């Protein structure tokens, strides 16, 4: 019953500004808080301000103070939190959490399910995908590696499947690396046994939708 | 800021075994004017947003099972699992809701404890496509492996290499409960082509003697 | 329940404890004034069917009185800080006369504190809760109408008063720096001084009033008013304390903005001594 929905993902250049919604339902909207907390790739949690949906009353925290705005449209139960001057640092998914009124704005206990903001100078680049071909003897039997290699795209993400999801168990899409160029690059690898090589034809599927890109390269062994 | 110290960052369980997890503050976190003690404790599962555990110390928020439990007071707390299940799986963070900033800890990854499994070690050379837009990329696979810890040093002409390559590891997975990484040794066109032997050597717990796996420029 | 509408008897040798933010009969009047608020209602009577038909809104000292098998503690302490044991307290009928004064920003038409200007919380490291400040010297505001109309407070009076403040907020806070700043943001109702006077509600900006920076005579200060609800309008209310709240504590200072919205920290202000219990 209890919703907090938000909006999809925003790319936005340094200097810029956001303004992240978060439409609540399910409960009394005015009766709770709103906090906003923030999470870097692979890093924790920070949390920056409340806003008591009732009155407009807003708390930031000291680091973020004079660069954010937190309002709310009590007309349609969104809350909204903007963030301007935007470096680099502020690459991260920004959750909405219902919290506490009064006595604290804590207890977070409804979440939203984030919004990816990259904050980049890169243009929308689609990906070079090549091939990780499976070694011509691969201990000659048991089990072999091949994948792909996802390389040079901006923004994330990149969906990788195989065998148009036909081949599911043995698959492994690594997590992408943002490279000094600022552009993402992942790699997608699955073992099959080595019997099966030329008698299986194996194909990756890679998605970018940002670029509308789709590619579907076959992976294959040379001699 | 309060300061929030969690104790210990990682924490592998064999499943049904009970766990414990500390979280200490550089201040007291009981509201004076109030009574309550404002500490929470949050689980973030992987690809998941995070999730409230208990709140006030010791209180379970609604649907969060019996097995987890809060306890402490003042500057000391730890949450505590009985049967440690498959779905307890993430990252646990403590925070306190006293003083702004709300700070939080710096997370404890509660993992499945699992038997030793060295990884199988792969290397892939640049294809020719790749060799055409004058940039070379060398993956080494490290397939399903326990613990999580692995060194993977690239050596180009037996020289070891340092700051040119970049690393990424997948969640453990949900069946054997095994890691795999995947390291890309990144070159020009035109230094890849003044060297001969490229190999990746992995050290690990499992495996008795660090492997390499190489491969000659062609030959 | 507690009914509103004169004896007290003092318990010797008797320790009740009090919570400022735990407190069933600032719960009571928060209800009580709500539903006096919501009756901008027609009247009705009734001779077929539901037949649809004084804007005297001006304030009256109410009294909260405790129903049989109840009885109101009170602690006499004239320095109670709101939360903690109180060791002199007595039993008393009814609490005393008070003035249902809707106003955000500064107190008006309340109770003095006895001695010197008390900050009426245990701590004051909880940000989100309000700080209710008791003056022990009030401060006149004077305003007026011919919409617009405007404020006048003596200044001198003013500038002394935050000054005072600042002191005793810098004892919660010592080796600290203590500025004002105006409200932050938020609705008209909490980012400026809003009151109700003979029907008129009034939003008076208190930017001038709140931007003071304190290191470690016939003069006034006229502040402007929206209104929203006679030629010539007039209130002559007197701040006996505010409510302030605290942003995130910087390097070396403390910033205070006068806050309000919340109606029980009105309420607070005069139940914080008062405690409802079973005979
Ligand atoms: C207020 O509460 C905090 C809780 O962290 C405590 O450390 C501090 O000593 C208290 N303040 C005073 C003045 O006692
Ligand atoms: C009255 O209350 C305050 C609480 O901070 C303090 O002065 C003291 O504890 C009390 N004084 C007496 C006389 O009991
Ligand atoms: C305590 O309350 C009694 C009530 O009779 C009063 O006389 C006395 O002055 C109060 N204060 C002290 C310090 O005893
Ligand atoms: C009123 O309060 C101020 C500030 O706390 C104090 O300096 C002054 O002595 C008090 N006035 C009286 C009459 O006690
Ligand atoms: C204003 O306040 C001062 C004390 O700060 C007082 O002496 C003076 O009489 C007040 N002004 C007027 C007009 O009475
Ligand atoms: C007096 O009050 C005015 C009101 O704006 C303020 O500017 C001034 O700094 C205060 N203090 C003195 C010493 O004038
Ligand atoms: C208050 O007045 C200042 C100028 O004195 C102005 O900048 C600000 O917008 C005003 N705020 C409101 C709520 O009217
Ligand atoms: C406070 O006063 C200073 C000048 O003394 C000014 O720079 C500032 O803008 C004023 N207003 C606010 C809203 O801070
Ligand atoms: C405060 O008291 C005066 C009389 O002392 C009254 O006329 C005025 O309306 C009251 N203030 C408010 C905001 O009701």
């Amino acid at each position: 019953q209890v919703q907090l929905v938000q909006s999809g993902a925003e790319v936005k250049k340094p200097g810029a500004s956001v303004k992240l919604s978060c439409k609540a339902s399910g409960y009394g909207f005015t009766i709770y808080s709103i906090n906003w907390v923030r999470q870097a790739p692979g890093q924790g949690l920070e949390w920056m301000g409340w806003i008591n949906p009732r009155n407009g009353r807003i708390g930031y925290a000291q680091k973020f103070q004079d660069r954010v705005t937190m309002t709310r449209d009590t007309s349609t139960s969104i809350a909204y939190m903007e963030l301007g001057s935007l470096r680099y640092e502020d690459t991260a998914v920004y959750f909405c959490t219902r919290g506490q009124l009064e006595l604290t704005a804590s207890r977070f206990d409804k979440w939203g399910q984030g919004v990816p903001v990259t904050v980049s100078g890169a243009s929308t680049k689609g990906p070079s995908v090549f091939p990780l071909a499976p070694s011509s003897k691969s201990t000659s039997g048991g089990t072999a590696a091949l994948g792909c290699l996802v390389k040079d795209y901006f923004p994330e993400p990149v969906t990788v499947s195989w065998n148009s999801g036909a081949l599911t168990s043995g698959v492994h899409t690594f997590p992408a690396v943002l490279q000094s160029s600022g552009l993402y690059s992942l790699s997608s690898v699955v073992t099959v046994p080595s019997s099966s090589l030329g008698t299986q034809t194996y194909i990756c599927n890679v998605n970018h939708k940002p670029s509308n890109t789709k590619v579907d390269k076959r992976v294959e062994p040379k001699s | 800021d309060i300061v929030m110290t969690q104790s210990p960052l990682s924490l592998p369980v064999t499943p049904g075994e009970p766990a414990a997890i500390s979280c200490r503050s550089s201040q007291s976190l009981l509201d004076r004017a109030d009574g309550n003690t404002y500490l929470d404790w949050y689980l973030q599962k992987p690809g998941q947003s995070p999730q409230l555990l208990i709140y006030e110390v010791s209180n379970r928020a609604s649907g969060v099972p019996d097995r987890f439990s809060g306890s402490g007071s003042d500057t000391d707390f730890t949450l505590k699992i009985s049967r440690v299940e498959a779905e307890d799986v993430g990252v646990y963070y403590c925070m306190q809701g006293l003083e702004f900033p709300y700070s939080f800890g710096q997370g404890t990854k509660v993992e499945i404890k699992r038997t030793v499994a060295a990884p199988s070690v792969f290397i892939f050379p640049p294809s020719d496509e790749q060799l055409k837009s004058g940039t070379a990329s060398v993956v080494c696979l490290l397939n399903n492996f326990y613990p999580r810890e692995a060194k993977v040093q690239w050596k180009v002409d037996n020289a070891l290499q340092s700051g040119n390559s970049q690393e990424s590891v997948t969640e453990q997975d949900s069946k054997d409960s095994t890691y795999s990484l995947s390291s890309t040794l990144t070159l020009s066109k035109a230094d890849y082509e003044k060297h001969k032997v490229y190999a990746c050597e992995v050290t690990h717990q499992g495996l008795s003697s660090p492997v390499t796996k190489s491969f000659n420029r062609g030959e | 329940t507690l009914f509103c509408a004169p004896q007290e008897m003092v318990l010797k040798n008797v320790t009740e404890n009090f919570n400022m933010w735990k407190n069933d009969m600032v719960d009571q009047m928060h209800e009580d004034v709500i539903s006096l608020w919501d009756q901008s209602l027609k009247p009705c009577v009734k001779l077929t069917g539901g037949s649809v038909i004084k804007v005297s809104f001006d304030p009256i000292p109410i009294h909260y009185c405790a129903p049989a098998g109840y009885a109101i503690l009170k602690c006499n302490n004239k320095t109670f800080t709101g939360t903690g044991p109180c060791n002199n307290v007595s039993t008393v009928q009814c609490t005393h006369g008070i003035k249902p004064v809707v106003s955000t920003q500064l107190l008006l038409n309340g109770s003095l504190a006895e001695g010197e200007i008390i900050i009426r919380s245990e701590n004051i490291t909880n940000n989100v809760k309000t700080i209710i400040v008791h003056l022990n010297e009030s401060v006149k505001i004077e305003c007026t109408r011919p919409r617009e109309a405007y404020c006048n407070i003596n200044e001198s009076k003013w500038n002394e008063t935050l000054q005072r403040v600042s002191k005793k907020l810098k004892e919660y806070f010592p080796h600290k720096n203590i500025t004002f700043q105006p409200s932050s943001g938020g609705d008209l109702e909490i980012t400026t001084h809003s009151f109700n006077c003979g029907g008129e509600f009034f939003y008076c900006n208190t930017s001038s009033l709140f931007n003071r920076t304190y290191m470690a005579s016939t003069r006034t200060i006229t502040i402007h008013c929206r209104i929203k609800q006679a030629g010539n309008i007039t209130c002559i209310s007197i701040i006996t304390g505010l409510l302030l709240t605290r942003d995130g504590g910087k390097n070396n200072t403390e910033t205070f903005r006068p806050g309000g919205g919340n109606m029980k920290d009105n309420w607070r202000s005069e139940l914080y001594k008062y405690k409802v219990v079973e005979v």
